[PDB]
């Protein structure tokens, strides 16, 4: 089926360079926009770069512009990220994400596997109040995520995303646009909110629902992730 | 050949001729009542202001 | 415009794809093939190389001919004949050996049709030698009661050509006739030259100078 | 109010009043009502150039009424009698391109079906605009201001080369190409399926050529004869008196063009009738 | 025994005609004479969708009153966004001889048919991102004229070989077939409850079927030429059929006869498409005379005209919520009025 295998990560000396490849198969790579998301060893996710379908628009983060660059090879079905001048804070495990956009689409639906890379002002501030909650099976847990600005656009759509990252796996999209349940997700997951304050409700929590939950906004680039509320057994 | 076709045609006619029919006046009355009752919710015969129409 | 810009980009890309597809497909030469049943249509469609509609496309002298054999639709013509307009020409095939009153009626019906008031007809007459043998065996007055003259092959052929060609009335179209026996490879040059003449006429009409 | 100049105002007024309605209506129809076939682009660009000429006609009226001595700034006389030349030469070159297309769509029917689309016509029209703009630079750079009297008039190798270039690229190639092309088109229509025709095509070709050659030739004749005849003499005074009539005829050709090109396209005639 | 059967058929037809005549006591015009007319209806073009390059033959509205699918002879089937005039999908067809299109109520599938005698179903919500041909229903010997999605699993199609057949997209087999028409069936419309449908044949007759049992119920013959379009009243108890005789008529299911005729002296072109309004008071019909006329369904008089098309209008459709109307024509331009 759909497969996104990426490789090319390893021990890199400071000040060097490394070239990463994201091999894609099983889907039409030509019409899909690809992102790049990294995750610190003890911190949350952090958006890095973005390439559109047809290599139209390219964006970079505040700490990423100039050093990094994102390119794709549509006939070869690969996504490339040439990253240069590695500082000490660039260590992470980089993911590969497909985010096709149209009316009613489901961006960030499929995530890659990840390659470890052991290296030797007006943005929307989106924060989760609580960073750790203890839960038990059979109970209901609610996670909240406040946004600095109003995420409700004039067209009636609010851009809030919810992700779950199970231990040892990759994040899986659960709720897109703060109200729509992604395909394959069990119906017990629900989301709500109003303009600034958003909340996600989990009913009949099970042993497979343990992990860390993140909130994300897509109103404008750059994209800011939440602190990440961790729910443990 | 033609015998089967004639039998099918006469069977169809017999089965069709046994349909109950209401008066025309009652049908006209109920069409008119339906047309009048839903007159408020009709963005076409009653123009909608530019504030409340998506096709601005 | 927050993320609808990607949707706009996608719409523009597929609009460009549609435009490119239309420009690429506008270069094809379309031809409509008609005629009575068992009149040699299969022979000619298999003679220039290569269930409802059967399309036989081939290339000759840089002209991509798209020939549509629509003889498989046994239904009312008037409900689907209007979609075959804008065609370059209509090929009409008639069996000279046999099935002639029906051919004349069909030619009269298809030549005076409302949608085909400007499309010229390329008329073919195969099975010439079968007709000559039949003339040597039986007179040509059997098919046409009102035929008077010598009973030679050339006379009969010219008379049939005149009867077929007299059915048209529109000044803007002409009927091209040719003789064939189906044992020949000349059934492609005639279509080519007729199509070139029709192209010149259509271009002159479009420029307004004609 | 001398005859040679009052006639110039009469011709300019009739040309304006016959062209602005016709050019405006034809432009509106070809821009919105009509589709984007290959042949429509030539008419669109020709009507654009003729509307530019008609809109620059009031500048000519003001110049003739004041006997020169433009009261505006330098930039106005640097602009107007350069856009005028650009409009006239663009009209001439688009007429030549229309003739070339008319021969091409006939003598090569096979090629003109594969490699013939709207893009080629648009590129050719852009090339015409570019070459006209490039060729109308000398009148823009060799412009000078000289009062020499009570009022400040506008005027100016400097004159022989520009006159020869204008006459060549406005008279020889256009007329020769047009005549040869229409002769070839008439000849080709005498072979078969066209014998009933060749009576209307010949008339159209000859009337178009006659109008083109009666509307433009005096202008070049007197432009050269001014270089041949010295000034301050009646031979030259008559020339400058009739130069206004020559310019009036040159403007009149612009309004005459739509009535011989746009309105001969019966479908366009029906579309314009429906629109009006 | 042929003569006896013919006599029985003739007397049955006479009895049917007598019963239909007996139920008529007062016409529709006689009862709606004391109501106020709707007045002049001014409709203006709000959006224009210019994507097609050939003659547009069919179109359908989305169940959310926002998406729209259009099919043309160019061999493509584009999905339109009504609110923003964007294009979401461009599906290339196998055969360019297309005469119908349908859009699934759930929004997952899009049908297509034509001179190729095969109904093709396409899958929109595919995991790989592209649209793939899910099935190819091939059981007809004649051109398919209409097809409507009953649900995501079964679809009913009308064919030009004097037959209508209910299909099963899961296995691709004709579950039920409807026969009885003498000529080509060029129109089809489904009930609001999807429990029964009617067909309009080329022999100037209209029959009432039901999908479950699979047998004709009632026949309505009042026209003089081929019927080109048909559509139910919103209540589901009446329908209007437009023919080539330059007239469209209103038939009543319960009365089983005509109600009114919608004809004008200055009208000669035949009807190509008929549709109703949300409340059923306005009946918009497309004409071959280059214009679309808005007919008052109860007063039987023209309330306005929809002019602005350069060719014959092939299809027309009102949104599910009644906000706007869309018309497609042979000049490859699709217009939204409001």
């Amino acid at each position: 089926d759909v497969q996104l295998v990426e490789s090319g990560g390893g021990l890199v000396q400071p000040g060097g360079s490394r070239k990463l490849s994201c091999s894609a198969s099983g889907f039409a790579f030509s019409s899909f926009g690809m992102h790049w998301v990294r995750q610190a060893p003890e911190k949350g996710l952090e958006w890095v770069a973005y390439i559109s379908s047809g290599s139209g628009t390219i964006y970079y983060a505040d700490t990423v512009k100039g050093r990094f660059t994102i390119s794709r090879d549509d006939p070869k079905n690969t996504l490339f990220l040439q990253m240069t001048s590695l500082r000490s804070e660039d260590t992470a495990m980089y993911y590969c994400v497909r985010s096709i956009y149209y009316y009613g689409s489901s961006p960030f639906d499929f995530w890659g596997q990840g390659t470890t890379l052991t290296v030797s002002g007006s943005d929307i501030v989106m924060t989760q109040a609580t960073s750790s909650v203890p839960v038990t099976p059979g109970e209901s847990v609610s996670i909240s995520c406040r946004s600095s600005k109003s995420l409700l656009h004039s067209n009636g759509n609010t851009y809030l995303y919810w992700f779950l990252q199970r231990p040892g796996q990759s994040p899986q999209l659960l709720i897109y646009r703060m109200s729509n349940l992604a395909s394959g997700v069990p119906d017990r997951f629900s989301g709500s909110g109003s303009g600034t304050a958003f909340t996600l409700t989990i009913s009949r929590l099970e042993a497979e629902d343990v992990g860390v939950y993140y909130c994300m906004q897509h109103l404008e680039y750059p994209l800011t992730f939440g602190a990440g509320t961790k729910l443990e057994l | 050949a033609s015998i089967a076709q004639a039998r099918k045609l006469v069977e169809q006619l017999k089965m069709e001729a046994n349909i109950d029919r209401i008066k025309v006046s009652k049908a006209a009355a109920d069409l008119m009542a339906y047309c009048e009752a839903h007159a408020k919710e009709d963005p076409l015969l009653t123009p909608v202001p530019a504030s409340e129409n998506p096709f601005r | 415009s927050a993320e609808e810009r990607a949707a706009l980009e996608r719409s523009k890309a597929i609009e460009k794809n549609l435009k490119e597809d239309g420009i690429s497909a506008a270069k094809d030469v379309k031809l409509l093939l008609l005629g009575a049943d068992n009149s040699g249509k299969s022979t000619i469609v298999k003679q220039m190389k290569i269930t409802g509609i059967v399309e036989t496309h081939f290339t000759f002298k840089n002209l991509h001919f798209r020939l549509f054999d629509v003889g498989g639709q046994r239904s009312e013509r008037k409900k689907w004949i209007h979609c075959f307009e804008d065609v370059t020409a209509i090929i009409f095939c008639v069996d000279l050996s046999d099935r002639m009153h029906e051919s004349l009626m069909l030619f009269d019906s298809i030549c005076n049709n409302k949608f085909f008031i400007d499309t010229s007809i390329i008329l073919f007459l195969n099975k010439k030698d079968l007709f000559g043998e039949k003339i040597k065996k039986s007179p040509l007055t059997i098919c046409f009661p009102e035929y008077t003259g010598p009973n030679t092959y050339e006379d009969a052929a010219a008379y049939i050509q005149a009867q077929f060609e007299s059915k048209n009335r529109s000044p803007n179209k002409e009927i091209y006739c040719h003789m064939t026996c189906a044992t020949d490879t000349n059934n492609a040059q005639v279509i080519f030259d007729a199509v070139t003449d029709i192209i010149i006429a259509n271009n002159l009409r479009g420029c307004g100078l004609y | 109010n001398e005859p040679p100049v009052i006639l110039s105002m009469v011709i300019l007024s009739l040309t304006f009043l016959l062209g602005l309605p016709g050019n405006g209506l034809v432009l509106w129809v070809a821009g919105l009502k009509m589709q984007r076939t290959v042949n429509t682009i030539w008419f669109l660009h020709l009507t654009l150039a003729d509307l530019l000429c008609c809109l620059s006609l009031p500048f000519s009226l003001a110049h003739l009424a004041l006997q020169g001595q433009w009261p505006y700034g330098r930039f106005l006389c640097k602009l107007i009698p350069s856009i005028i030349v650009l409009n006239m030469f663009a009209s001439v070159f688009l007429l030549t391109a229309i003739s070339l297309d008319r021969c091409l769509v006939v003598f090569k029917p096979i090629w003109c079906q594969n490699h013939r689309n709207v893009g080629m016509a648009c590129s050719i029209c852009g090339c015409i605009w570019v070459v006209a703009f490039v060729m109308c630079i000398p009148v823009f750079v060799y412009r000078e201001i000289f009062t020499t009297d009570n009022h400040n008039r506008c005027g100016y190798t400097p004159l022989v080369a520009i006159t020869i270039t204008r006459l060549v690229v406005g008279f020889l190639l256009p007329s020769v190409i047009m005549i040869a092309c229409y002769s070839f088109i008439v000849f080709r229509m005498q072979r078969g399926r066209f014998a009933k025709s060749q009576s209307k095509t010949f008339r159209v070709a000859v009337v178009v050529v006659a109008v083109f050659l009666v509307c433009w030739t005096p202008y070049h004749i007197f432009g050269v004869l001014s270089l041949l005849t010295d000034p301050e003499t009646p031979l030259g005074k008559t020339l400058m008196s009739w130069d206004h009539v020559c310019i009036a005829l040159a403007s009149a050709n612009s309004c005459f063009n739509p009535f011989l090109y746009a309105l001969l396209g019966k479908d366009f005639r029906k579309k314009a009738r429906q629109s009006i | 025994e042929l003569d006896q059967l013919r006599q029985e058929a003739e007397q049955l037809k006479n009895q049917i005609r007598d019963a239909r005549k007996a139920c008529a006591d007062a016409t529709l015009s006689q009862i709606t004479n004391n109501i106020d007319p709707v007045g002049r209806i001014q409709m203006r073009t709000r959006r224009t969708l210019r994507g097609h390059l050939a003659k547009i033959y069919a179109m359908h509205w989305g169940t959310d009153s926002r998406l729209l699918v259009s099919a043309s002879q160019d061999g493509k089937l584009i999905i339109w966004d009504s609110y923003t005039t964007n294009k979401v999908h461009a599906i290339p067809l196998r055969s360019s001889w297309v005469m119908t299109c349908a859009y699934a109520p759930s929004g997952n599938y899009v049908a297509c048919g034509g001179l190729d005698n095969i109904c093709s179903i396409y899958n929109l919500k595919t995991r790989e991102g592209n649209v793939r041909v899910s099935r190819e229903l091939a059981g007809h010997t004649g051109y398919l004229s209409c097809c409507r999605f009953l649900d995501d699993n079964q679809i009913v199609t009308s064919s030009g070989d004097t037959t209508c057949a209910l299909w099963d997209i899961e296995t691709g087999q004709q579950t039920t077939t409807f026969t009885g028409h003498t000529g080509d069936v060029m129109s089809l419309s489904l009930a609001p409850d999807t429990r029964l449908f009617v067909s309009g044949a080329c022999d100037a007759s209209a029959k009432l079927w039901d999908v479950r049992e699979g047998m004709c119920r009632q026949t309505f013959t009042g026209h003089e030429s081929d019927i080109n379009a048909i559509c139910f009243f919103p209540n589901g108890n009446a329908f209007a059929t437009g023919s080539d005789d330059a007239t469209c008529r209103l038939f009543d299911l319960r009365a089983d006869q005509e109600l009114m005729t919608y004809s004008h002296d200055n009208i000669i072109c035949g009807i190509t498409s008929v549709s109703f309004s949300k409340s059923g008071r306005l009946l918009l019909a497309g004409y071959d005379d280059f214009n679309c006329n808005v007919w008052d369904a109860l007063k039987a008089d023209r309330a306005g005209v929809l002019a602005g098309h350069d060719n014959r209008v092939s299809c027309l459709g009102v949104t599910d919520d009644g906000m706007a109307v869309a018309t497609g024509s042979w000049d490859s331009f699709l217009k939204i009025w409001n």
